[PDB]
Formats: structure tokens, sequence, C-alpha cells
RNA sequence: CUUACCACUUUGUGAUUCAUGACUGGGGUGAAAACAAGGUAACCGUAGGGGAACCUGCGGUUGG
RNA sequence: GUAAAGCGCACGCAGGCGGUUUGUUAAGUCAGAUGUGAAAUCCCCGGGCUCAACCUGGGAACUGCAUCUGAUACUGGCAAGCUUGAGUCUCGUAGAGGGGGGUAGAAUUCCAGGUGUAGCGGUGAAAUGCGUAGAGAUCUGGAGGAAUACCGGUGGCGAAGGCGGCCCCCUGGACGAAGACUGACGCUCAGGUGCGAAAGCGUGGGGAGCAAACAGGAUUAGAUACCCUGGUAGUCCACGCCGUAAACGAUGUCGACUUGGAGGUUGUGCCCUUGAGGCGUGGCUUCCGGAGCUAACGCGUUAAGUCGACCGCCUGGGGAGUAC
RNA sequence: UAGCUAGUAGGUGGGGUAACGGCUCACCUAGGCGACGAUCCCUAGCUGGUCUGAGAGGAUGACCAGCCACACUGGAACUGA
């Protein structure tokens, strides 16, 4: 649902260059933008459950990517979890 | 394959033999090539050949005496879930010596006869027969 | 002689069992037609009526 | 699968398992050594009892444990990669996927009126209940709720439950084509968490039809049969609870490999650059059947084949999914 | 049987002991153990061995040998290598 322009902005603003779509920082930033917006969605309706499932996939996959960063490179991970505001 | 690529290669061999296929292929590893060496020097296959640089592919060539495949059984023994290691005095005779066990010794991957000769055991990869 | 500790002992308070107890729980005992086409398939969950086992509602299954 | 046995369905922590190439280490592993593994017992060869049992000599065995030295294929570790798994991206397609928001008719009953007077009603049979006080039907408007006939399906989407009027808003997932990016980021999961038909519950409403209960008649061997006539909970909405089904493909999830034929649905490439087309090529899906497997029935590339990872489960029938 | 534990876990000093040690004490710290099963309940002497079994295993631990523990029950010490 998240617009193409927003994905381009995020890929730029967390990517190591332009069109590095697939690095963990890029992946996590897209997932966190989507989490925030959907949490906007489900605030108003709490009784959508088939869509909320896709949101649990987003959250779970984002935890898995963040755990991969922490294991691989701690420095980029710690820069990210606040440079994007995470592990609150 | 996903977790046991060596049972993958044996499954391919016995499935291709029961399918009367002339050659099977699979993504190569260096231990796949080692076991293939053991087999083709024991006369269980004709040949093999690894092509590709970033994606090598191991090209086993199956072998039929007439219309019957040379391998009757080929069973994985040590798997992820049970690793099997034998001391050289307890290396297994496979079909009373008529079939091999390929073991992984610390001097490489050899047959069972070769290992009990050189007085060193190791991890039992499979039973061929 | 007197402190410190303490086994046992007495009390209370607790837990835990043992027996037995009306009762249970009434298991009773004795006393006041159709064989998937066949008085209305075979089932599953649930809720009702009533001595129940049955029947009915609601959803479901083919193992009719 | 059906004999007992795949949790209703996911997601997921611990845990288990882990593509590929170097390097390293040397934990597992392997090898050698050494020390220890009491004696007896057991086993082998002997010896003594007249033989045997029994006794006894020597040996072997004690399948183990530790330590040292070595090996380094494999597993582990540590390091560094790789790109095939997994993912991110870009663009489109189909869809009863979901939550909302209004939306319209068919049918539905009464009223609002006339039009009409001997009927309305039903079973094994009446009858009970309506009506001549105007009863039904007609058109007329209303009221209000339920549900969306055709399309419609061998269809589709969803983890499963399940989803079907039209239209908008929000939203989820899937798939296809090339390309880019990451760089094993994976699979499975006890516990846990969440979803979960129907009935039911609780709290407020709503109540057009229906309909357990209950209320009339007749039952039948007696009737609290069956039935028909009304009919309340409920059904519907909001929130909370329940957490169960033959929740079923009675078939856990994931990956790989193994002959065919007949379809359906949805993409897409080449060439007919006519719309299909002819030839591909994907995803889903229905049905035959080969090997194989199966007790058989059957399954059969969507496997119940051949394998690998992890989980759940079973262990004669009843007692009993019961008691505590 | 899912939490258990205040010499509880550790530390400094005293003390004590043949000896190390929370062994004990004073103070300090606030730990330690537990889903690789703590705690709690139940059962049980342990082993070489024995029996059974092709084996893997099961079942046992009478005799004999080794180790433990006990000596009416519960406390306690003394003497002494």
């Amino acid at each position: 649902s998240l617009s193409t322009e927003a994905t381009a902005k995020i890929v730029s603003e967390f990517g190591r260059d332009a069109n590095d779509t697939g690095s963990t920082e890029v992946q996590v930033a897209l997932l966190t933008a989507q989490i925030n917006h959907l949490q906007g969605h489900f605030a108003e309706h709490k009784k959508d459950h088939h869509s909320r499932r896709g949101l649990l996939r987003m959250v779970s996959q984002r935890r898995k990517l963040l755990d991969y960063l922490k294991r691989k490179d701690v420095a980029r991970y710690t820069r990210l979890i606040e440079r994007l505001g995470l592990r609150r | 394959s996903m977790q046991d690529p060596i049972a993958d290669m044996l499954t391919r061999i016995r499935n291709g033999q029961a399918a009367n296929k002339a050659a099977v292929t699979m993504p190569s590893s260096k231990l796949k090539v080692a076991i293939a060496n053991v087999l083709k020097e024991e006369g269980f296959i004709e040949d093999f050949k690894v092509e590709g640089d970033t994606k090598p592919e191991l090209e086993l060539t199956l072998k039929y005496f007439q219309g019957k495949a040379v391998v009757e059984s080929i069973q994985r023994v040590s798997r992820p879930g049970l690793r099997i290691y034998k001391r050289k005095d307890e290396l297994p005779k496979v079909m009373a010596g008529l079939g091999i066990a390929v073991v992984s010794t610390s001097k490489g991957v050899m047959t069972d006869r070769a290992a009990r000769q050189a007085g060193l055991g190791g991890e039992i990869i499979c039973y061929v027969a």
C-alpha cells in the first residue's frame, strides 16, 4: 500500500547508494514505515483480523532482519535502532 | 538439498536408477565430488563431470548391467540428526563385503575396505550396494 | 551458681492423611418392531423438554 | 488416509537442524601411546580331585575413563567471502480475502382504503386456531427486518474457521515478466501468543419470516407419538465471554527427486502483430492412470513413491476423554 | 511437584579444624540454583556381578568380594592414632 515515491525516498535515505533496494537497512526502514502506517489503520478498526495478519508478518520479518544485523555487524545495527528509533 | 545435500545426491541416484535415467545432475559440492570419485572408482557409476564456475553442476552418469541398474541400494547412514562415526575395528561390512561403505576418514573420503586397511575409521557417509 | 545452643516435652495454631460416620449414588433388590429404499439414514458439536433415551432447534460431515 | 494415532489454524521464543568456497582452529571425530579399568565371576588353553560338579594355573576379556602425541575428510568454532535458498525493489494481473460507510429491489407482515361476503386454515384424520364484526386477493403508500434469486461454475480468494447485490474508503496476501539489490539473513518449532462454525453466555438494542421451550386439538398400546396452530429465548447489531465441530483431504510443516494422458482458472513469450489463434512458458486447480507404494481400498509429480529436517501423536476393546 | 533459597550466594576479617572450606561468626555485597527439571513427593543401600537375551536391551544386587550406612528410639560427647 505504501507509495512508490515513499519507497524511493526511503531507499535513498537509508540505502548505501541509489537503488540499493535489498540491504538490511533499506529492508528494515521500509518495514518500519509500513508498521507505523498500518498501526494507523488498525487503531480505527480493531476488528480487521485478516489484514492484521499481514502486519504480524511485517513485524516478525523486521525482527528477523534486525537480529541478522545485530549478529553480523553490531555497529550498523546500533546506529540503526535509533537512527530509525527502534528497540524502544 | 535444504538441510542434507548428501542424501539429496543419493536420492537423485536411486531415483534416476529406478527411472532408468542415463545421467543425473545436481548442484555440486566438493564432498559430492569426493563421494562421486569413490563410486566411479568402485564401478558403481560410469563417470562424472563438474561444469560451471559460480554455479558448478555435478553430472553423474548412471550405469546399467543390461536393463537393471548397478546400484541396488544406496542409503544415507550418517545424517544431520544422527552422525555416525566408527572406529576402524568397527567399520561396517555392507552386504558381506559385496557392497561398499563410503566413510569419511581424516585422510579423505575412501571406501570401507580402504579405511580398514589404512587403519583409520571416521564418519560413515552411506552404504552402497 | 549462671549464659549460649539443643533433643525431647507442653501448648497453640497449620498442612497432610487413616478409620468410621448420615449422605453419596441410588447400582439395584422387594413394596405403589423393521436389516443405509423399512411409524419416519448414519453421525459430530451445542441448547432445550423429561425417570431417562429420545425427540426437537442451530450449524456441520459421507464414514448413506 | 480408512485399523489406535496429524493439534481446528497460524505465528513464534527457547531448542533441533543448516546452501557454497577459502582460511584457521582442533571441540567432536579418528589414530598411536600411556595410565587406570580390584580379586572373584564370564571365556580360552591347561592342571588336580577315580569322572563330573567343584577347585585351580596362565591368558584373554573388562567393549570404559583419563592423559599425552598426531590427523584434519566430516561436524563444530572463528574469519573472510559467494549467490543458487530467503528476502528487498521496479511493473502489471486476478480475486465472494478482510474492516468500515452509506446504498437498491425482489420477496415479507400489518396498517393506511376501496374493491367482498362465506370463507382462511390443516393432518393418519379432524381439529386447534382465523373469519361474515368484511375475513383472503387486488392496486395503493407506509412501516421493518432478514437475505441478496440470474451471473454461479468442473469458478475464486483466505492459515484455517470461512467469504457471494451494487459502489466508495481503508486494508492483507498471492502471482507473472525482465532487471537491480542484499548476502544464508534459512526451515521447524515444546512452551507461549493469536485467530477460531454453530449453539451458548453476558451486557445493551433490534425484532418481517422462522423457531428449541411452552401453550389447543387428535394421536397411541396409552401420547408428554408423529402433526398441524400459535409461539418465547435465540436468530440480527454492538461490545465482552466461550474455544468447541465428521473444525475432514478423517492426509503436520518445509525442501528435493521420479513416467503419462485428459481438463479448468489465471498470468506471460514467440510467431498468426485481426480476437481467439499456432507454438511456448509460469502459478493455482479437477480427473484418469504408469512405476512405486499399500492389507486392501486406493494414492500416484497437489503421492499414500523415493528421501532429508523438525514437530505433534499412537500402543488390545470397554471403563473413558470418565473420576481426581 | 515450576519456582526454590537469607550462612541463602559471594567478600573481608575473627574463630575453628589434622586439613581446605559458610565450617562458624561480624560486617559487607545481593546473589545462587531452576525447564540440560531446581524445589517438592515417592521409591531405593551402591558396585564388581547375577539372570535372561543372537545382540542391542530388560530385570535384578541372595551367596562371594569392594564401598556406604546402622547398632532399642532421639540427642550428645568423652577417651583415644
